[PDB]
């Protein structure tokens, strides 16, 4: 048996209001190589991420 | 049912003083307090006595076949020992069963 | 200056020897009940309350001073006279001394009407007396001095006589009070439990046990909770910090996080915060803790009350119990809960509940004190209502008739004579085990038997961690010695230099930390408390301190110093955490070790030299300690202590080990007891060996105590010739081994001869037998009185006769005096009568009475004594001798473990011999050594050969590296001998050669007290219980074996029923009931008439009689009692 | 990433609660006793190290160097004073498995440099 726990190194939560502009500056990378094409609802989409 | 002398020998200390076993005093309560109910119910009494008092017989009955009720508190007898009953005396081991069969 | 090493072995047994000198074996007895007199007894005595009571007039009953005097005995007289401890042995009396209170009665109206009567000496109670205390009689007694009072110069002390019969209270093991400990229990529903058992200074409640536990993970996180005391449910840390005043959030983690930096801590302690919003003021906080409680006042009010009263008494009491300490309780409990989050933060190690360290030796002072605080409780209430009851007429009373003094005097007999250590009506919330009879078998079981510890964790529990030897009783506890049955590591000894703390008052302590740069814990802000190193003592954190290393090295210099800090003081510098821990209080065991300099020693050489001269210069122990050379270390500061086991450790190595030693070894043996002491070679023996010695030290014949003729003991055992033995340890000298020996040295040859040796036996030399060899002589005493107790009946010792005594039994009577009383000298064998005692009737106006010998001994009277018992009726003790000359069957031991009954005795020509005629005294097997491995037993048996043809005593101490086997045999080799310890033996049958050279020489054995004669025992056909019709009991009652369970289980295996039923029927209780054919219930039977009927059933013609134990017929009555119908239905 | 410590308000001193501003869509930290709010600066509102790589160097302290049960070394020298001799000890710190790691502190008074090979 493996859990998320078990392979994790760190969890965290934030206040990104905007993907386009993460709080994180090596994340922002591939969030708009996801963002630039709408795969998912981005308008029911909430500022509290957990990354 | 009040048990037979066998159950219950008198035995007879060095001297003359005659002791009673554990159930035989307890017998003793039972009857006193039986007695007691009795003439209370007879003659005037309040219902809360009448109650408390079958509320002792009950709980000398219940200490005379288990004195190891959870919660209540044990028979007691002079010296502070707590009165040995009819289940303790074939209880588990050094019982009748185990002990004497 | 420096003691080199050439002299160390003399440097370090002289100064173990000062040590033996000052303090004794027992002294740790001795100083508990001396501090429990001088300190304990006031202190009681003043912290109980005055009683005051009024109806208008009113009195307060102050009781201000208390009066010991020295034990005295009164007769009926009146005459006053001191009571010797021997009269009191004898006499069946109790070594007590009055205790007095001086009482002042004022009396208070009106109108500034005041008068003060004060009582002077009013006669409290009494209080038994340890043996050779200060109060006792027998102190600073010489040994001619104690020989004029027959009392043996070597008795160490340390017991009560309590109706003759010597006690010994037994040291019982407690966690220790007003530390934390973070422990994490594995099935439970919190993570991690920080509990701490807080105790005021001077008791006067039980140990208020407090915890603050973490709830296990899986609402959102960790929870903080705290189980308070008198509260049935767990209440939020952040609610009780609120009830003592401190609402805001910051304020709360200032008291229990002191480094803000740390956001660990921080997110760990957030839930406690998150689940106590709600509640944000002190009322309210107060509110919910009563609401929480198993009292829940209807209103808020009184709830907020007891929460309030809660929270101030209950909760911590030994950071204090008056108002206004919510602050010193505050930061304490945050202290609590910054341990528990260390160690759920993996920041400190859980605390190891074995620890000794963490344990305290509750003595005879701290014992006895429990006992007088319920005593003289139950006496100051006895006074309240005696004086309420008089004063409520309106009338003045006598406190001399209000004081009954048989409250505190009975309820301290009462509890040393049975051991059940609490009131007398609560017998079985009591504790027994505590106060025991006092070993007086040999002279290693009496000393061992008041150096004994108990772990009082129940011998049902199967759990090994308490019962397995910690790392922490180095020093402290033998590792050897200890039962081998039931109580394997729970009843535990004392090693040699182990000493108890007495206990100490922290006020000097206190006060020079205060004049010292210690901050006060009020006075700080808690930003400080970062860097700071917290200061406690006694578990109160009392402030903190910025630079802990010099304060370290200002409190070692006072202790060792004999300044403020005296010796027992406890001194532990934790540095990971900045804690400094000291200890002033009782029941912590230490033990004395050489402090060393930079690499060196301080006991320097002119420090031997005045050990040496200890008996002219009056320089003793007392003066080394002084000097700052020896320190008593406890469990606790070893932790911290660099030890050397030896100053050669001190010495710069190719490779240092340490470098930075700080203590030393007096000597490694002090790590074993009393009984272990006396192993010779221990190390070279496997361990169980040596604990079985332990145990069987103690079981060895002797001579108990030099005073034994005059003592009316129950059971003695007495060696006609003890020796000392050729191969010893150096402790012995201080085991006084030397002037009370147990054993004898035998020529023992190791060798299979005939055959009856085999599996722990041993062939013993019937003519060494018939020369005294390990002869001995059995004492056996009984008592008995004639009661007057009443004019209905009384009794009376006189020569009984056939013609007026009833249960008179066919034994002869010539044998008794006119007085009823047997004469010295007189020869006495089985079932005979030694005293005549008759009992008036309501054969006629007088029954037989008599006290006969325990059956099957066969004695001589050795002589009777005569007296009165305290209420003063004539009293008898007579002590019949037995000659017990060694025999098959008799039970025997060397120092190793090894022990084997006598197989056989063989006369001296049949015994095998040396070229030069010598016979062994006894012949062990050969394969008693390989499997056990008690190697010392053969260099024991070597260096006892070296020591014999030399003329001198062996040195067998354990860890001494100028003794080893080689050096023994190339010893042994220049006295004509093998140098392995074998000789050419001789068939004593046939006189050839034994092809096999036998292993021969001198070991020291004991003969034991279980002798066959005492243990061999049969019955046919005797008495039977009265209960159930079987066989008795024991030998004594001349009862039957039981055949049990297994046995059935065995026959049943076998498959042999008539035997099963032989066994189990008709040789235990064979009976006949009838039983009714109808119902099955027992019915009545009349064989005289041959009436048979049921009254159940109204018939009388179907009637079978039924073959039955009688236990089974009292079964089923048994069950009749409880409305079970057991119908034994024939057909 | 580092962790979040707790801040308190500036009123009641109690902790400031996490809380989202819909009108500007920013953070905001606000006191669920007083009506405070403050603007956050960090932006992170939780961290949780499972992997708990935790440097023990930060857990050490110099005061440790004057433990006479300590092993001693003069085969490492103190980077920061040049000092010879140093303590040594593993971690024997819960939740760390690979304990067998030893962590040096100069004896020196006064330097305390800690370190570990
Ligand atoms: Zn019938
Ligand atoms: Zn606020
Ligand atoms: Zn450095």
């Amino acid at each position: 048996h493996t859990t998320l726990r078990k392979v994790t190194a760190n969890t965290a939560i934030y206040y990104d209001p905007n993907p386009q502009s993460t709080v994180v500056a090596e994340d922002q990378e591939w969030v708009n190589v996801y963002y630039e094409m709408p795969d998912f609802d981005v308008a029911r989409i909430s500022p509290w991420l957990l990354r | 049912p009040v048990p037979p002398l066998s159950v219950r020998p008198a035995v007879v200390m060095q001297g003359s003083a005659r002791n009673q076993d554990d159930l035989t005093h307890k017998l003793a309560d039972i009857v006193k307090i039986n007695n007691q109910l009795r003439r209370n119910e007879q003659n005037g009494a309040a219902a809360h006595v009448i109650a408390e008092d079958v509320k002792l017989l009950q709980f000398h009955v219940a200490t005379m076949v288990d004195n190891e009720l959870p919660g209540l508190p044990r028979a007691m007898q002079k010296s502070g020992r707590p009165l040995k009953s009819l289940k303790q005396r074939l209880k588990g081991k050094e019982g009748r069963v185990r002990g004497n069969l | 200056d420096e003691i080199t090493p050439d002299l160390w072995q003399e440097a370090c047994w002289i100064v173990i020897s000062s040590y033996f000198d000052e303090k004794g074996l027992v002294r740790q007895q001795l100083d508990s009940f001396d501090e429990f007199i001088q300190m304990s007894v006031q202190r009681i005595v003043e912290d109980a309350p005055p009683i005051d009571l009024q109806a208008p007039p009113r009195y307060l009953l102050k009781f201000e001073q208390i009066y010991l005097s020295k034990p005295t005995h009164w007769e009926r007289d009146g005459a006053p006279s001191p009571m010797m401890p021997n009269e009191a042995r004898l006499r069946n009396l109790t070594y007590s001394a009055p205790l007095y209170v001086d009482i002042t009665k004022t009396v208070i109206k009106e109108g500034e009407e005041q008068l003060q009567t004060q009582h002077q000496k009013t006669f409290i109670g009494k209080i038994p007396i340890m043996l050779r205390s200060t109060y006792c009689l027998l102190n600073g007694l010489t040994d001619r001095d104690l020989c004029e009072l027959n009392e043996c110069p070597l008795d160490p002390g340390g017991y009560f006589i309590i109706n003759g019969s010597e006690k010994v209270l037994i040291a019982q093991e407690k966690m220790a009070t007003n530390t934390v400990y973070v422990f994490a229990k594995k099935d439970s529903k919190y993570a991690y439990t920080g509990e701490c058992r807080s105790c005021l200074e001077n008791s006067s409640r039980p140990t208020s046990t407090i915890w603050v536990s973490m709830l296990a993970r899986g609402a959102i996180g960790q929870r903080i909770v705290a189980t308070l005391p008198y509260i049935k449910q767990e209440v939020p840390i952040i609610i009780v910090f609120r009830a003592l005043g401190f609402v805001s959030d910051r304020d709360i983690l200032e008291h229990i996080i002191y480094d803000f930096e740390d956001p660990e801590m921080m997110e760990m302690v957030k839930p406690s915060l998150d689940e106590a919003f709600v509640i944000q003021e002190q009322n309210v906080a107060l509110n919910f803790i009563g609401s929480r409680g198993a009292k829940p006042g209807v209103t808020k009010e009184k709830r907020i009350k007891y929460a309030k009263e809660v929270l101030q008494k209950e909760m911590l009491p030994h950071v204090g119990v008056s108002d206004f300490c919510e602050t010193k309780k505050a930061y304490f409990l945050g202290y609590m809960v910054h341990r528990l989050l260390l160690a759920a933060l993996g920041r400190r190690e859980l605390d190891d509940r074995d620890h000794y360290g963490n344990k305290r030796l509750d003595l005879a002072g701290p014992l006895l004190a429990f006992l007088f605080r319920g005593m003289f409780k139950n006496l100051l209430k006895e006074v309240r209502i005696y004086a309420q009851k008089f004063i409520d007429r309106g009338k003045d009373f006598n406190l001399e008739l209000a004081i009954k003094t048989r409250i505190i005097s009975d309820g301290l007999k009462y509890s040393l004579a049975t051991g059940n250590w609490g009131d007398q009506k609560k017998a079985h919330q009591a504790r027994a085990g505590v106060s025991q009879v006092l070993n007086r078998l040999t002279f290693a079981s009496t000393l061992s038997h008041l150096r004994r510890l108990n772990s009082p964790i129940g011998r049902d529990g199967k759990l090994a961690k308490p019962r397995q030897l910690h790392n922490t009783l180095w020093g402290m506890v033998c590792p050897a010695e200890t039962p081998e049955g039931h109580a394997v590591g729970l009843v535990k000894n004392l090693a040699l230099m182990a000493y108890i703390s007495v206990g100490s008052q922290p006020s000097p302590i206190l006060e020079f930390l205060e004049e010292w740069s210690m901050e006060n814990l009020e006075e700080i802000s808690p930003a400080a408390i970062a860097d700071a190193t917290k200061i406690f003592v006694n578990g109160c954190w009392v402030g903190i301190h910025k630079d802990p290393e010099q304060l370290m090295n200002t409190l070692r210099k006072l202790r060792r110093q004999m300044d403020i800090i005296v010796s027992e003081v406890s001194m532990i510098r934790d540095i990971r955490e900045r804690e400094i821990r000291i200890y002033t209080d009782a029941g912590r065991i230490c033990r004395p070790l050489l402090i060393v300099e930079k690499q060196k020693l301080l006991l320097k050489k002119r420090h031997i030299d005045q050990l040496k001269e200890r008996e002219y210069n009056n320089y003793s122990w007392q003066d080394l300690v002084a000097s700052g050379v020896v320190e008593y270390i406890d469990t606790l500061e070893e932790e911290t202590v660099m030890l050397a086991m030896t100053p050669d450790d001190l010495q710069e190595k190719e490779v240092a080990y340490c470098s930075t030693y700080t203590h030393c070894e007096i000597h490694p043996s002090m790590i074993l007891g009393v009984c272990a002491s006396i192993i010779p070679f221990p190390d070279h023996n496997q361990s169980p060996r040596n604990t079985y010695q332990s145990a069987m030290g103690k079981q060895a014949m002797g001579v108990y105590i030099t005073n034994f003729h005059v003592r009316m003991d129950t059971l003695a055992h007495v060696l006609y010739y003890p020796q000392k033995p050729l191969v010893t340890t150096r402790s012995m000298e201080y085991l006084r081994f030397r002037e009370l020996p147990a054993g004898i040295n035998s020529i023992v040859a190791i060798a299979s001869y005939t055959g009856y040796n085999q599996e722990d036996s041993v062939i013993m030399n019937r003519s060494a037998v018939d020369r005294g060899f390990f002869r001995s002589v059995f004492y056996r005493s009984y008592k008995e009185q004639e009661s007057k107790k009443g004019f209905d009946q009384e009794e009376v010792f006189e020569k009984p006769t056939r013609e007026t005594c009833q249960g008179m039994r066919h034994a002869i009577y010539d044998k008794l005096d006119d007085d009823g009383l047997i004469a010295p000298g007189v020869r006495v064998s089985g079932d005979d009568v030694i005293i005549g005692k008759t009992v008036t009737l309501p054969r006629y106006t007088k029954r037989d009475c008599s006290t006969f010998l325990r059956t099957s001994e066969t004695g001589i009277v050795d002589q009777v004594m005569v007296t009165l018992n305290q209420e003063g009726y004539k009293f008898c003790k007579i002590r019949v001798r037995s000659v017990r000359i060694p025999q098959i069957g008799d039970k025997f031991a060397s120092r190793h473990g090894q022990k084997g009954t006598c197989g056989i005795q063989y006369r001296q020509e049949d015994m095998p011999f040396t070229c030069e005629g010598i016979t062994p005294d006894i012949i062990i097997n050969p394969h008693a050594i390989p499997s056990r491995m008690t190697i010392g037993h053969l260099i024991e048996c070597l260096q006892g050969k070296v020591s014999a043809n030399k003329g001198e005593i062996g040195d067998a101490t354990p860890f001494n590296d100028a003794v080893n086997v080689q050096k023994i045999s190339n010893l042994l080799s220049d006295y004509g001998y093998h140098l392995r310890g074998n000789e050419v033996l001789y068939n004593g049958f046939t006189g050839r050669k034994i092809t096999s050279q036998i292993f021969i020489g001198p070991t020291y054995y004991q003969r034991l007290k279980h002798m066959v004669d005492d243990k061999i025992h049969s019955r046919a056909r005797g008495p039977i219980q009265i209960l159930n019709r079987q066989p008795m009991e024991g030998r004594s009652r001349d009862g039957g074996l039981r055949f049990g369970e297994m046995e059935r289980d065995c026959q049943i295996a076998h498959g042999a029923a008539q035997f099963l039923r032989e066994r189990l029927f008709e040789a235990s209780d064979p009976y006949q009931v009838h039983v009714c054919n109808l119902c099955g219930i027992m019915a009545i039977a009349n064989t005289r008439t041959h009436t048979y009927e049921c009254r159940g059933c109204r018939n009388k013609t179907q009637i079978s009689l039924v073959r039955m134990p009688y236990a089974c017929k009292l079964l089923f009555q048994e069950l009749m009692s409880m409305s079970i119908a057991p119908r034994m239905m024939s057909v | 990433p580092g962790f979040v410590g707790i801040r308190f308000c500036q009123e009641c001193n109690n902790m400031l609660y996490p809380k989202e501003d819909k009108e500007n869509r920013i953070l905001l930290y606000a006191c669920r006793n007083c009506d405070y709010q403050q603007e956050a600066d960090n932006s992170c509102i939780y961290v949780n190290k499972i992997t708990h790589e935790v440097d023990e160097l930060t857990q050490i302290i110099a005061d440790v160097s004057q433990d006479p049960t300590l092993p001693r070394t003069e085969d490492h020298p103190c980077q920061k004073c040049g000092h010879k001799e140093a303590v040594f000890f593993q971690s024997h710190s819960a939740r760390a498995e690979d304990a067998m790691r030893l962590y040096y502190v100069c004896t020196a008074p006064h330097c305390g440099h800690r370190w570990t090979e």
